[PDB]
């Protein structure tokens, strides 16, 4: 199987440096440039170089000449690239790619880099509780919040995941902060918030967070 | 440095024709130019390189063309697996991405609010949380009022992806405040404003 494997999620602070690795398979590594592509979260691509891994030769894009190394040790068929003085607008998601030639075919499953002085912090789980405020017909709305975490990601599920339909699960905010906020909410008939529970399961994985928070009228 | 693509959202039914277009660079030879799709929480999946050559095990409703400097992506007829971003690519240059979704009837908003909890307000700080529910299109307005005053610069939204079943948006808008401040008022209330909302729908409570 054609394959390229990317490093985990790695967490710096402004001014570190970060060093990504992205081992092939599947195909002769040294027969095709690697590039490296990063996307800043809910924004665009940004290319930011290649290397011949059969000679080790590069090209960086202008902004990130100085600041980034690519290399590769072909014994393992890795690639890396180590990007330095990291700033907080690096943060990204950083895909490695085969460049058939120009055309990138075969990606890595990318790796998030958070870059920001806040330290790994999990997060505050509050309910928001449904009442008359939240009911229309016979729906009523209910959910939980969870404020002030980071890095990404948290993942919120209902009842153990026993709890879909209806379900919302908005994508997280950066709070002026430097921390991370998102809510969690769910609509369901009025008339079974006296017969059955909800409860909403906050996982944050970075710090090793489990929350399970009942939401109650 | 970046490749314009248009229409920035292209809106259309499953089973609709899509046609996006790309404008490729003068600088740099246009021959090598690639489209890609890319979906949620995964990387970018090439479909066409040279402009017009299919990758393979793409559908054939995935076309290529191109002129010189204008180039079209087009999918025929749109599968529900369809919807999605679509980056166009020129050497080191990406394409400013095209979000195509779902288009389906009006549908406005439900507006619920949610005050701080007891928990929260122990700690020192209160957030109030206005929900608007399953509507569409995606452009919608949310204003605080506190005490009837508007308020700017205390509230961050975030909206959902396209529902996978009605196809609706959700908006969350919260307001964070103090314990201090969140106690020296009264009426806290989110005002909403749609095109489907004939007149705007407010949602208010009284700590």
């Amino acid at each position: 199987q054609v394959q390229l494997v990317q490093s985990g999620a790695e967490v710096k602070k402004p001014g570190a440096s970060v060093k990504v690795s992205c081992k092939a398979s599947g195909y002769t590594f040294t027969g095709y440039y690697m590039h490296w592509v990063r996307q800043a979260p809910g924004q665009g691509l940004e290319w930011m170089g290649w290397i011949n891994p059969n000679s080790g030769g590069t090209n960086y894009a202008q902004k990130f000449q100085g600041r980034v190394t690519m290399t590769r040790d072909t014994s393992i068929s890795t690639a890396y690239m180590e990007l330095r003085s990291l700033r907080s607008d690096d943060t990204a998601v950083y895909y490695c790619a085969r460049g058939w030639g120009w055309y990138f075919d075969l990606w890595g499953r990318g790796t998030l880099v958070t870059v920001s002085s806040a330290s790994t912090k999990g997060p505050s789980v509050f309910p928001l509780a449904p009442s008359s405020k939240s009911t229309s017909g016979g729906t009523a709305a209910l959910g939980c919040l969870v404020k002030d975490y980071f890095p990404e990601p948290v993942t919120v599920s209902w009842n153990s995941g026993a709890l879909t339909s209806g379900v919302h699960t908005f994508p997280a905010v950066l709070q002026s902060s430097g921390l991370y906020s998102l809510s969690s909410v769910v609509t369901v008939p009025s008339s079974s918030l006296g017969t059955q529970t909800y409860i909403c399961n906050v996982n944050h994985k970075p710090s090793n967070t489990k929350v399970d928070k009942k939401v109650e009228p | 440095i970046v490749l314009t693509q248009s229409p920035g959202t292209l809106s259309l039914s499953p089973g609709e024709r899509a046609t996006l277009s790309c404008r490729a660079s003068q600088s740099v030879s246009s021959s090598y130019l690639a489209w890609y799709q890319q979906k949620p929480g995964q990387a970018p999946r090439l479909l066409i390189y040279g402009a017009s050559s299919r990758a393979t095990g793409i559908p054939d409703r995935f076309s290529g063309s191109g002129s010189g400097t204008d180039f079209t992506l087009t999918i025929s007829r749109l599968e529900p697996e369809d919807f999605a971003v679509y980056y166009c690519q020129q050497y080191e240059f990406f394409g400013q991405g095209t979000k195509l979704e779902i288009k389906r009837t009006v549908a406005a908003p439900s507006v619920f609010i949610f005050p701080p909890s007891d928990e929260q307000l122990k700690s020192g700080t209160a957030s109030v949380v206005c929900l608007l529910n399953n509507f569409y299109p995606r452009e919608a307005k949310v204003q605080w009022k506190v005490d009837n005053a508007l308020q700017s610069g205390n509230s961050q939204e975030s909206v959902t992806e396209q529902d996978s079943k009605d196809s609706t948006y959700s908006l969350s808008s919260t307001l964070t405040l103090s314990k201090a401040d969140y106690e020296k008022h009264k009426v806290y209330a989110c005002e909403v404003t749609h095109q489907g909302l004939s007149s705007p729908v407010t949602k208010s409570f009284n700590r």
